[PDB]
């Protein structure tokens, strides 16, 4: 299936059960949701974007259930102004951008 | 985009 | 043909002659490059991202040369970390995300 | 990402 970029890429996750809507975004190498909390195991990081750079705590083998699978992989927790899902669970869901 |  | 997204999906571009490597992103609104020079026909724009956000000159009808087309879109120049291509100019190239 |  796919998505035609007229409007932005947006689909519901769960997180450990969590529910939240998230942004596929292609120039996202990690991925990092606000909102949830999934424990005190992890190390933290720091991440740029455009306007600057932002704190962040990642964590490993998180469960992830969005478009049909369930996949384990590497959440971010922070204060993003948008969800995204970047290349690291989308490369695990078999996206690519074609044209 | 995001990156480190 | 696709990108497969184990790399960053990165192109060269040329903005009026100009060649430059673009970051192809889904989760950017708007495309904004740096480093290139369009002339003072501009409307200021902030955009966010992020980290917080940055101060834009926002250029129309620029023309964009990449994959094999010409087309003129929407360009702003701003101090951008990367250059990115948003969906303005991924939905003019006929871009989707599929899985 | 980015947006206004």
């Amino acid at each position: 299936p796919q998505f035609h970029l007229w409007k932005r890429p947006v689909v519901t996750a769960h997180i450990e059960g969590q529910p939240v809507e998230v942004l596929l975004d292609t120039g996202a190498d990690d991925s990092i949701v606000t909102g949830i909390e999934l424990g005190p195991h992890y190390t933290p990081k720091i991440v740029g974007g455009i306007g600057g750079f932002i704190n962040t705590k990642e964590y490993k083998n998180v469960e992830v259930e969005v478009l049909g699978k369930r996949i384990k992989g590497t959440i971010m927790t922070g204060d993003t102004p948008i969800n995204i899902f970047g290349r690291n669970l989308l490369t695990a869901l078999g996206m690519s951008l074609n044209f | 985009f995001e990156a480190l």
